[PDB]
């Protein structure tokens, strides 16, 4: 009624503002910024998965890195000497999503059982068991980020995110503003928002702390995959089902940037970006990652070395590597 | 209808959200990666890297 | 978290609380020091035996979750220790030991036995090595255990600088190439003789060991 | 011709055989995951490459005026190869002829219980028979010193002097070498044609055979191992039953006739690699995509 | 080169070889999907077998088969699909007997079977509810939702026209094999069977070359 027309209203004021604000775009700002043609290559290959591989994390020690496979496995590795740490084995194999915990202790996994097991590490006993079974979440789960070793955020297919409570095991905040189906979903250095790309090609910025949506940002065509913050916090990119990545910026609640080519018709699966937030690494599905220059949206080296879909990918704290896992069954560390 | 009022009100709670103009913006992206990627490994390589 | 074991002229670990098919294990050595025994790593595939009675033996069933020599010589006259130890990145290998029981290669030299401490002061243990201990890959080998009185050895500092769980946070060792150290910093009552360990190689021989006096 | 054409065989042979099994072990060796599939190619590749491998200092053997110009050490070397790998060759044609029967007429089987390990576990037993069939070559051959000093390069018997006694176990030891065709021919043949033939059998009874692809691979690989093969297991099976009329006398038909038979022989082992893992599409594919 | 890291390389393949042996009893099990628009007797389907994503495993003939049902998801189809490229064979579920359209299923089926991640997948198609088809196709025309064409009102044509439609919709011939079926039937299981066996012979001759 009135409020169909409110609405139209609202979402027209909303545009208005955010057209005014447009001083420049990339292009012509970042015209006088020399572009990186990097070209990293296989340094390891990290192999011992039977099936696809969807999930990758890296620890925050820059060593350890765990894969969430298909095979019902999620190994955490040694990315130096190659030699497997551990090899836990998960009750559901249609994993979607794995996490490593800040402090190292705890491992993140989920996926279609929607259900974010909570695996602990460090224990007195040697093997590596499961600590907490976060459920009560009506899709499937996409990313699981740790915040501390007690709260971890959770996206699904369920119109809705979630920050939980790993003590008590109960959701202890909802995120519930989009429209389809949450697909990605990213932490801020500060651990106080957070950035869900979602099916809806909507993106958008929540809070934490006070438990409500803050930011919608609209830039795609179709589904969006991936979504990752700029190391500065304030920032974010992320990529769609549409073969286009792009820039937002959450003070500035604009589009920046457009990453995408002509020749590429592909999909996309994960983005992360370089220590240094200068090198925008984003895994496509045509059976090869790629490597942009985010501030020059310049193609900038490709990871091809994989016979399927690149579906994961990561970037060490300490910077020094890029770990991808593809649908090959193997994980390569990159430097 | 009920969705219809709470759908009005997620819009207007990002209505008044301060903004700043995309030069800013563009500005701090540029010198968090320029005064910041002198340490960078995977733009200019660990001469001597781990995973040698 | 578990180790108990039983034993005792001429002639000749009931493990529990924690996976040990995935452990390593060795034995460790008469009121005056303590000397390695033997080994074995998780599916037995390496197995260094003591240099001074090698072939004289370790075996392990995981199943079972659980043996062991053959000639009575007399400096096999001893007290026998279970400990085990996983190695992987990050570990704390030697982490637990056992209370065990009643019966060239590089050297560690202490000479500083018999250093008397008083509560609340800061107290400090040397450890002179022969040669060097540190790989390549960066780790400095030593496993400082402490041995309370009529008790099983404890783990403090694992590998030279990592300190274990359960060990109070005013623990602490440092020391590079080969002479090495332990410093404590707020002594209690429960602080009351100090043991290195080299890991570098396959002989683990400890050092004499420095009793603190209170 | 009959003194040409077998040279000109057994060195397109090798050429053919070297290429091909090097892209077997380079894309199905390393390029492709592992799977028994995969290890039986590989490992009638490796057969196969080692052959050919021996393969030119056969052919400068017999193009030298059937001589030895090569140490007395490379000779010996080069026969232990091709004696070890020929069988090699033709026992692991009969091994993927019975998994390919085993996983086509007992699927349900095939699927529980032929996993990577076993496969590696079983694929060495053809070597083993291959170096208990190769024995009597190391065992009693040596260098042969012609009296006019040519050299030539045959068996010998001298370590074992007595001529009546040693003339005596040359014949027995050189007839009892039946197994060349009993074992080097019977076996293969068999289990190959019976194999193939089970599963044509089982593909056109239960149906599905839809394009003309199943009936004209599975064909020619019977074929390609029978038009390659017999010749030779039919001169040296009747040379091992008339060892006595032209070791005595000098049938120089049969003699006559080993090269072009052993040209057309040897030409399996370039043959196979065409025949067994580029039919495959998705190899083909991996293959393409690889370089 | 190695002090402890000898006994790190240990851990490392002795959990591989763990690895090795899990996928050994991993890719020893036929897994096979469960679709369907939701009326059709999916439940049914795996009642009679001798939240989010259900899973249920049996046993015939010394093979062991492992459904997955996910229809309790009510998510964007198109980014769950593709996790399930390996799967043997795809049970479609479809109920004969038009409570609200029907013409649903045979739209799910034509973005099942021509889906780009089944293009050599076969669906073993279920047309469920025959009793209940029987009896229903003489009370009311077949016209109602097939106005092209309604033939002969007995159950032995009126199904014969809606499985000539559902086959129709294959949008592939070469690779794809739809083995149809009809279900009390008790000889359920033993078509999976039959079909799975097929698919599997199918899949060695394709990897041996006979394809
Ligand atoms: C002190 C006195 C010492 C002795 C003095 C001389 C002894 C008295 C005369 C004896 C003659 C021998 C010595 C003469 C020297 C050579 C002259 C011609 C000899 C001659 O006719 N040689 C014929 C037959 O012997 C031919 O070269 C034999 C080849 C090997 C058998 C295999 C059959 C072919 C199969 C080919 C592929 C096999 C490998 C694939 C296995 C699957």
């Amino acid at each position: 009624d009135q409020l169909r027309q409110e609405a139209e209203q609202l979402k027209n004021q909303i545009r208005d503002a955010r057209k005014a604000c447009a001083d420049a775009t990339l292009s012509q700002i970042t015209n006088n910024i020399d572009p990186v043609r990097i070209q990293m290559r296989t340094r390891r290959t990290l192999r011992g998965h039977l099936a696809k591989i969807y999930a990758m994390h890296w620890g925050t020690d820059s060593r350890l890195l765990v894969s969430a496979s298909q095979d019902g496995k999620l190994i955490i590795w040694d990315s130096y000497t190659t030699n497997k740490v551990h090899a836990i084995p998960l009750r559901s194999s249609w994993v979607m999503t794995c996490a490593y915990a800040p402090s190292g202790n705890y491992v993140a996994c989920g996926g279609l059982d929607n259900i974010c097991s909570i695996y602990n590490l460090k224990t007195r006993e040697g093997n590596v068991r499961v600590s907490r079974e976060l459920a009560g979440h009506t899709g499937y789960l996409s990313c699981c980020r740790f915040l501390d070793d007690n709260q971890i955020v959770t996206s699904s297919g369920d119109t809705t995110c979630a920050l939980w409570d790993i003590e008590t095991g109960q959701q202890t905040t909802t995120f519930t503003g989009h429209t389809g189906d949450v697909m990605s979903l990213s932490l801020a250095p500060d651990t106080r928002l957070f950035v869900s790309g979602a099916c809806d090609a909507s993106a958008k910025l929540w809070d934490v702390r006070e438990g409500m949506c803050r930011q919608t940002f609209t830039g795609h065509e179709s589904d969006i995959n991936a979504i990752c913050f700029f190391p500065n916090g304030n920032a974010f990119a992320t990529g769609s089902d549409d073969a286009t990545c792009r820039l937002f910026d959450l003070r500035a609640d604009q589009e920046l940037m457009t990453y995408s080519h002509d020749n590429i018709i592909c999909g996309i699966t994960s983005v992360s970006f370089s220590k240094s937030g200068r090198l925008l690494l984003a895994g496509y599905d045509d059976f090869n990652c790629n490597v942009w220059d985010a501030l020059k949206a310049d193609r900038a080296g490709v990871l091809a070395g994989h016979d399927n879909r690149v579906s994961c990918l990561g970037v060490t704290d300490d910077g020094m590597a890029v770990a991808t896992g593809s649908w090959d069954s193997f994980l390569k560390i990159w430097n | 209808i009920a969705q219809a009022r709470k759908l009005v009100e997620q819009l207007k709670m990002e209505a008044n959200i301060d903004r700043i103009k995309v030069s800013k913006a563009a500005a701090d992206l540029m010198a968090y990666c320029e005064a910041h990627a002198k340490e960078d490994p995977l733009l200019t390589p660990a001469s001597e890297n781990p995973f040698r | 978290v578990q180790l108990v074991e039983s034993g005792g002229p001429g002639g000749s670990c009931s493990a529990s609380g924690f996976a040990f098919s995935s452990f390593g294990m060795h034995w460790v050595r008469p009121e005056k020091g303590l000397e390695w025994v033997a080994y074995i790593s998780s599916g037995s595939g390496t197995i260094y035996y003591a240099d001074t009675v090698k072939g004289r033996t370790i075996s392990r069933d995981d199943p079972k979750n659980t043996f062991l020599m053959t000639s009575l010589r007399s400096e096999d006259t001893a007290m026998y220790y279970c400990v085990r130890s996983i190695y992987y990145y990050g570990s704390s290998p030697f982490d637990f030991w056992g209370q065990g029981t009643t019966l060239a290669d590089i050297v560690m030299t202490q000479a500083t036995s018999s250093v008397p401490v008083t509560p609340g002061e800061s107290v400090s243990i040397s450890c002179r090595s022969s040669k060097s201990l540190l790989h390549s890959n960066g780790n400095t080998y030593l496993y400082w255990f402490l041995q309370r009185p009529g008790q099983s050895p404890q783990l403090l500092i694992y590998r030279m600088s990592n300190l274990a769980s359960g060990v109070p946070d005013r623990f602490s060792g440092s020391g590079s190439g080969t002479a090495f150290t332990l410093t404590i910093s707020r002594l209690e009552a429960e602080d009351v003789v100090y043991y290195c360990m080299q890991h570098l190689e396959y002989p683990l021989t400890f050092g004499a060991g420095t009793k603190l006096e209170l | 011709v009959l003194r040409i054409l077998p040279l000109v065989v057994l060195g397109v042979t090798f050429v053919l055989g070297v290429l091909g099994n090097g892209l077997v072990i380079w894309v199905a060796g390393f390029r492709m995951t592992r799977t028994v599939t995969t290890i039986c190619y590989l490992n009638l590749a490796l057969a196969d490459f080692s052959f050919t491998a021996t393969l030119p200092f056969l052919i400068v053997s017999m193009a030298m005026g059937e001589k030895w110009p090569f140490g007395w050490f490379l000779c010996k070397l080069i026969h232990i190869v091709v004696d070890i790998n020929l069988f090699g060759s033709v026992f692991l044609i009969g091994f993927i002829a019975l998994d390919r029967c085993i996983c086509v007429l007992h699927p349900v089987w095939a699927q529980n219980h032929r996993t990577v390990s076993l496969a590696m576990k079983v694929i060495v037993g053809p070597w083993i028979l291959a170096l208990v069939l190769t024995l009597p070559v190391f065992l009693f051959l040596t260098t042969v010193t012609i009296p006019n000093g040519d050299t030539y390069c045959t068996f010998n018997f001298a370590s074992w002097g007595t001529p009546e006694e040693r003339l005596k176990v040359a014949i027995t030891m050189l007839t009892a070498r039946i197994i060349r065709f009993v074992i080097g021919f019977s076996l293969p043949m068999s289990i190959v044609a019976i194999c193939y033939g089970l599963i044509a059998a089982k593909i056109h009874k239960k149906g599905m055979i839809k394009s003309s692809r199943p009936l004209r691979v599975l064909t020619a690989v019977v074929a390609s191992f029978f038009i390659c093969w017999f010749p030779f297991q039919l001169v040296a099976l009747l040379g091992t039953v008339w060892l006595k009329e032209m070791l005595f006398y000098g049938y120089k038909i049969i003699d006559i006739l080993v090269n072009p038979t052993s040209s057309l022989a040897f030409f399996n082992s370039c043959l196979n690699p065409m025949l067994y893992v580029f039919v495959g599409q998705d190899f083909r594919e991996r293959l393409i995509h690889s370089l | 080169l190695s002090a402890e890291d000898k006994a790190a390389v240990e851990r490392s393949k002795m959990i591989d070889r763990n690895l090795r042996e899990d996928g050994e009893k991993a890719a020893r099990e036929v897994k096979l999907l469960l679709l369907g628009a939701g009326e059709s007797g999916k439940s049914t389907i795996v009642k009679q077998m001798k939240t989010g994503i259900v899973e249920t495993h049996f046993t015939f003939k010394d093979l062991h088969f492992k459904m997955f049902d996910v229809g309790g998801q009510r998510s964007e189809r198109k980014k769950w699909i593709h996790c399930f490229e390996g799967v043997t064979a795809i049970i479609f579920c479809v109920a004969l007997s038009y409570d609200l359209v029907m013409h649903e299923s045979m739209k799910l089926f034509d973005s099942i079977c021509n889906n780009k991640w089944f293009t050599d997948t076969s669906i073993i198609l279920f047309l469920n509810k025959k009793d209940l088809f029987e009896e229903k196709i003489k009370k009311s025309p077949l016209t109602i939702c097939y106005p092209e064409y309604a033939g002969s009102n007995t159950y032995e044509e009126a199904a014969a026209y809606i499985q000539c439609q559902f086959e129709d919709l294959n949008k592939r011939k070469d690779t794809k094999e739809i083995y149809t079926h009809f279900t009390t039937d008790t000889k359920n299981v033993q078509f999976v069977f039959d079909a799975v066996t097929d698919v599997i012979i199918k899949n060695n001759l394709k990897d041996c070359g006979l394809f």
